[PDB]
RNA sequence: GAUCCUUAAC
RNA sequence: CGCCCGUCGCUAGUACCGAUUGAAUGGCUUAGUGAGGCCUCAGGAUCUGCUUAGAGAAGGGGGCAACUCCAUCUCAGAGCGGAGAAUUUGGACAAACUUGGUCAUUUAGAGGAACUAAAAGUCGUAACAAGGUUUCCGUAGGUGAACCUGCGGAAGGAUCAUU
RNA sequence: ACCCACUCGGCACCUUACGAGAAAUCAAAGUCUUUGGGUUCUGGGGGGAGUAUGGUCGCAAGGCUGAAACUUAAAGGAAUU
RNA sequence: GUCGGAUUUCCAACGGGGCCUUUCCUUCUGGCUAACCUUGAGCUUGGCGAACCAGGACUUUUACUUUGAAAAAAUUAGAGUGUUCAAAGCAGGCGUAUUGCUCGAAUAUAUUAGCAUGGAAUAAUAGAAUAGGAC
RNA sequence: UAUCUGGUUGAUCCUGCCAGUAGUCAUAUGCUUGUCUCAAAGAUUAAGCCAUGCAUGUCUAAGUAUAAGCAAUUUAUACAGUGAAACUGCGAAUGGCUCAUUAAAUCAGUUAUCGUUUAUUUGAUAGUUCCUUUACUACAUGGUAUAACUGUGGUAAUUCUAGAGCUAAUACAUGCUUAAAAUCUCGACCCUUUGGAAGAGAUGUAUUUAUUAGAUAAAAAAUCAAUGUCUUCGGACUCUUUGAUGAUUCAUAAUAACUUUUCGAAUCGCAUGGCCUUGUGCUGGCGAUGGUUCAUUCAAAUUUCUGCCCUAUCAACUUUCGAUGGUAGGAUAGUGGCCUACCAUGGUUUCAACGGGUAACGGGGAAUAAGGGUUCGAUUCCGGAGAGGGAGCCUGAGAAACGGCUACC
RNA sequence: UCUUAAGGUAGCCAAAUGCCUCGUCAUCUAAUUAGUGACGCGCAUGAAUGGAUUAACGAGAUUCCCACUGUCCCUAUCUAC
């Protein structure tokens, strides 16, 4: 947060290299892309200094398939946050319903400032860890 | 490997096996008809039962 | 003979999973290059569809590259200086991606000096022509000037030798190269 | 399982076939082809089933050996042929010119086209791309590629190609008010007179169309193929012209001609 | 207030 | 002169407890051993593609007798060599055997203590009527056995009742 | 402090049956085959047995949880003479 | 009413489709010009563009319910069939019967759930309160 | 096809169970037992062990023939018909069987690969293999072993076999074999600045590094260190673009290097019309093969969403010391604690986590006929799994394969 | 009913208490007058002449096991005095 070298290697976007032989106008140059279905970078995320190898926005990452939204749960760890898909399993035989739910842990990037309580939507994407697969695309909190 | 061939019986046996009205029924029918046994009115009662069902699940609607 | 499925894993809670399936060929892994510096030899490994692959071993020259010229040269490297995940391998002087090593890179020490020609310390009309054109721009900055003074070049490992046998890499130009020089002399 | 399932039975053909469960107990399994496994015809049950002219596998084998039955212009001297949609077979013997047409009841049924329809042909695109030496090209249904077409046509569009040569004689655009067939699903088998559609970017857009009954369902879009524009179709059609007849009609029919 | 018990059911 | 209770007698069956630092099988698991396949630092049996001088010097030249290149009937001598079966350091997959136990079962066991079921057993009547001390509940003690008694409670009581 | 009426909230009492119920009886045990206001707990023939075992609480007596093997055609509820 | 058969210059209810009495039914760029101010003599040169389509976006949530592909083939009800009825199984029929012709092998549940789609009645969440509230 | 009757009593009304009743793609046994279709048939216990016999091999006109096998040239003079054998090629990973393990596992439906192969099949795709580059190339084209047969050999013995003699390479190392347009570095001078040219090499993809391009939405002037195209030089500049979906570091071309080189008939059967300065010259079609591949089917791996029986006499579980996540790396065809190092302490759970049981493979299905439901589904179809128990692996595109090996039990 | 009053209750046992006796059964061992667990008409157990049990403790007595060893097979050698 403060200080974005803090890991041992250094983080950079692959295959981005700034040339400082030139003096040019922003002589930092940062790369996005366009998630798609409407959801809309943060003029934050437009700027700010992290990497996230694994963002949606700046990283090599792309969403495909499942639109899901929920209630975060936890924020403990890193870049990364699980939500509360509460839904109502139907049961034929008394022809009525039960409240289950799933938690299913989504990448957060550090663009947006995530707390439990808060409602977010994630993208199904690459496998990023062991249970890691969707990314959080937008905070409907405020 | 091979499709199985499929088969199916065609008299379903009354529940109460034994009553006067209904015995009476059948045996005069069978005699009166020149049958031998009660398969022949067996199999016809499962047919018209399949037919009446067919018959209601039809008119139940408009 | 590692395997590489997820089915040999505790699950997300913590469920201990059966015995489901014996290893499969799908799920295979095999053991690391630890490709070392020396006397290259190359093994070929024939892998899923044929696919042979080049697991570097004891590989001595490779392929650098300028950031800026976009400009490659071959040289012999002298071997790691630094690997961000471990200082073992530093040691054992192993060649891995973003690893940081030194080389002598007197091609491209020749290759300045037959460019440009400003010396470091302290004919033909063609190439009067040539400088005039390429000129004003041999006063970069100063710790290029030191590295090249020295004659060892900072340059990270960019490929992957345990698949193609090639320790390819890439010079540290700028902010990578300042990190990993304050890295290296933080103490 | 160790490697690709070779064989192939009954009950696990697909249903335009029409198999009888007796009389064997494997289904000829299509080789690699030009078309899917499912979505093809291959041209033993063609010829044994389709139209009795070989009444044996032995004989079918024999005569498509012996150089008597060739699809798209070339023999494919291939036991079980995967033929595909809207694939021409020229029997040169007695002049047979089959057109592999889908039929309104959903299967393959035999379809008489003369000589000129039996030597053109027509193809969905199914993506445009550029290959090796920037080379621009496009990949169709039957996954037969062409290079060098003209940048008009995009993907979802129609090409007819003359079998001569694999140059596009002409080509039909997807636009508003186009005439298409669709095979697949409970749709296959029918024209549509493609209206308007919409994009719901994700995936699976589904297109509205409205035939010369007026009659208007939905279909996804790799379900349609459009064929020619209003009226005039560019290939000729069997018996039907693709209208799904409501269920209620042909027990008269039948009743009338039976 | 000792008036304890009744070859075995049908 | 009804029904009915328990103890003790006889026979059978069922489960339970039980010394045996019980037994077997199956996990899973700490510290150990570990075949074999596999990658690897080494290792070199065994196969020749190329050039060289020290050869008896043929057979052909300028005298025709000594004075001289040529492929060669050869071998300790120089490299670039390249394939390489044995064996072998390091490392991973890791089959099979111990020492402890999560634990899952199956099973042996001298004996012990129950329950159930068997035509006319013995001893006494505990309850069924105010069952002859109303009955029952909980608790505690006592007792051949039903059971008796203390304390509190209940009526399912033998009182719906005393201006 | 009494007397008369009204009202709220109580502990309760008489009669039919609107109804309910197997009946005894019940203003709830009614508005449940014309079956659905919300919700918790418990039962599924009589035993074996509130036993065995494993837990768990107690100083103990014991409490809470709580089987099965096996056995049996009745055991039971309310009224009639 | 027309050579065992049925169209309607209206009296019944309206699945329904629109606009109005505060009902504000949601972009700027664009189109052969839209309900067309064009009217030369009753193919004729100039209203507000998303009724269909491209880029900037305001899709804030559901549950529910109506649609449309999808739970493969036999197996289910079943269309039809002198396999003699048949159970079955897909046949088969019509002739110029020496050459030929032809209808066939469909539709529902598609065992839970995701996908777009009209509604928004029934139960919540959401708004603007020591206004950083909307234009 | 919305059905009940007998049994507690002296008799009654009840609860209540017992019994009766009818059916089983549920078995078994008994009495019995002629045919028209008709077919289940070692499933429970024993996924136990097997005497014996079989179940994978294969070729055309066209990969390689000389056996001293059969047959004949009135048409080839070097066979050119079969051809036993053997070497190469593709299989044998298909099929079939069984249901042991297996309870978010598998599986059904639904999704995605913008995260991953391409001989098998289909269409198309190398005038850049002159590579010390104009006498080093023979382009009508260069080499190395070897299986039958020949033998004095073998045992209770293997689908065992070695050294001798030559045979075929599509068994395997080699490189020339049919032009550039255009561009960059090399490389005589006008003696000079508007600038170079004779001739030389380099430009296909197959792996990698680094740099690029791959965004036209309505809008006006002036030095720039140097006019970028060509000139009326007050610069007109137009044709500046190469493209789709939700977009990409996409495809794709380009720049300096990459290869220890991965590549593009050094193959087989079928005709022989014509040009001639009459030469073992000049030409020319039909069928299989690998090639850089591009893309289509046959697929396989991973994969998002939801859904699984009985148990609390399993309530807390998960970090052998990876459990959750992050960084970097390795390995994989690929993403990923798949595995290693470093960092923080996280992840699941009364909405039942974790554990135990399963006479549990799952689904499409079968049996009831009011509706609702209950129970099973090893098994004729699909998806898994295993070949006695795990473990390892070669070959192969595809096996952790068992009618393939490597061991232990 | 008799003898002197009562007749050994809870318990416990071949026990440091049992003659017979090396009791009988089981277990431990190849083999056990040993040990342990049971049985009990117990020569002659037994309730503050205290009965039964008991964690911890013990230079107390006894049995088995693992470890270890010259105790032994079967001895040998060395040092100081």
């Amino acid at each position: 947060e403060l200080t974005v070298q803090s890991e041992r290697a250094f983080q950079k976007q692959p295959h981005i290299f700034n040339n400082p032989k030139v003096k040019t106008s922003k002589r930092t140059k940062r790369w996005y892309k366009n998630a798609g279905l409407g959801f809309k970078t943060p003029k934050t995320a437009i700027e700010g200094s992290y990497i996230d190898k694994k963002c949606p926005f700046t990283g090599l990452v792309s969403i495909r398939g499942k639109i899901l939204t929920g209630t975060v749960v936890s924020t403990k760890m890193h870049r990364t946050i699980v939500i509360r898909r509460a839904y109502l399993h139907y049961i034929p035989k008394y022809n009525r319903y039960e409240k289950r739910h799933k938690n299913v842990p989504v990448h957060v990037s550090p663009a947006f400032r995530v707390q439990v309580g808060d409602i977010v939507t994630v993208g199904q994407c690459r496998p990023i860890s062991k249970t890691v697969r969707f990314n959080v695309v937008k905070v409907s909190a405020a | 490997p091979r499709a199985p061939r499929t088969y199916s019986k065609t008299y379903s046996t009354p529940k109460r096996p034994y009553e006067s009205s209904r015995l009476d029924a059948e045996l005069k029918l069978a005699g009166e008809f020149g049958l031998k046994n009660k398969k022949e009115i067996y199999r016809i009662s499962f047919q018209l039962s399949k037919i009446r069902r067919a018959a209601r699940d039809l008119l139940t609607r408009d | 003979g590692i395997s590489r499925d997820s089915r040999h894993k505790r699950s997300a809670t913590g469920a201990k999973r059966a015995q489901f399936r014996k290893k499969r060929k799908f799920e295979l892994g095999r053991q690391p290059a630890n490709t070392k510096i020396g006397a290259k030899r190359i093994h070929s490994v024939r892998t899923r569809g044929g696919n042979k692959k080049y697991r570097a071993l004891r590989i001595e020259t490779g392929n650098f590259s300028w950031a800026s010229e976009g400009i490659s040269k071959k040289t012999r490297i002298a071997g790691v200086v630094y690997h961000p995940s471990n200082n073992e391998l530093v040691r054992t002087n192993t060649l891995t991606k973003a690893a940081i090593v030194q080389i002598d890179a007197t091609p491209f020490r020749q290759w300045f000096e037959a460019h440009y020609g400003q010396t470091l310390g302290k004919k033909s009309k063609n190439a009067e022509r040539k400088w005039a054109a390429r000129a004003a721009s041999a006063k970069i900055e100063s710790s290029v000037e030191s590295q090249f003074s020295a004659g060892r070049l900072y340059a990270c490992i960019s490929s992957r030798p345990g698949q193609s046998g090639r320790c390819d890499g890439y010079i540290l130009e700028g902010e990578e190269l300042a990190f990993y020089l304050r890295r290296l002399t933080a103490k | 399982a160790r490697g690709p399932k070779k064989h192939l039975k009954r009950l696990a053909a697909p249903h335009h076939w029409l198999l009888d469960k007796l009389s064997g107990c494997y289904a000829p399994r299509p080789s690699a082809g030009p078309h899917k496994l499912r979505e093809s015809l291959p041209l033993i049950v063609f010829l044994r089933n389709r139209l009795k002219y070989a009444l044996n596998g032995r004989e079918v084998k024999a005569i498509l050996m012996q150089r008597h039955v060739k699809v798209d212009g070339k023999v494919r001297t291939d036991t079980t042929y995967p033929a595909g949609f809207m694939d021409v077979i020229t029997l040169d013997a007695t002049n047979e010119n089959f057109r592999l047409v889908y039929d309104v009841k959903g299967r393959f049924a035999v379809h008489r086209i003369t000589d000129e329809e039996a030597s053109y042909k027509l193809g969905k695109v199914k993506k445009v791309q550029l290959g090796k030496k920037g080379v621009p090209y496009v990949v169709t249904h039957d996954g037969r590629t062409i290079r060098y077409p003209d940048p008009n046509i995009k993907v979802n569009d129609t090409v007819k190609i003359d079998l001569a040569s694999g140059k596009i004689t002409d080509f039909i655009k997807f636009d508003a008010g186009k005439l298409v067939y669709v095979t697949g699903g409970r749709n296959l088998g029918r024209i549509g007179t493609i209206v308007h559609k919409e994009r719901h970017d994700g995936g699976f857009d589904l297109v509205h169309i409205k035939d010369s009954l007026d009659n208007t369902f939905v279909t996804r879009l790799n379900n349609v193929f459009v064929i020619g524009e209003q009226g005039k179709p560019y290939i000729s059609l069997p018996k039907g012209k693709g209208i799904k007849l409501s269920i209620a009609e042909e027990r008269d029919r039948r009743r009338a001609q039976q």
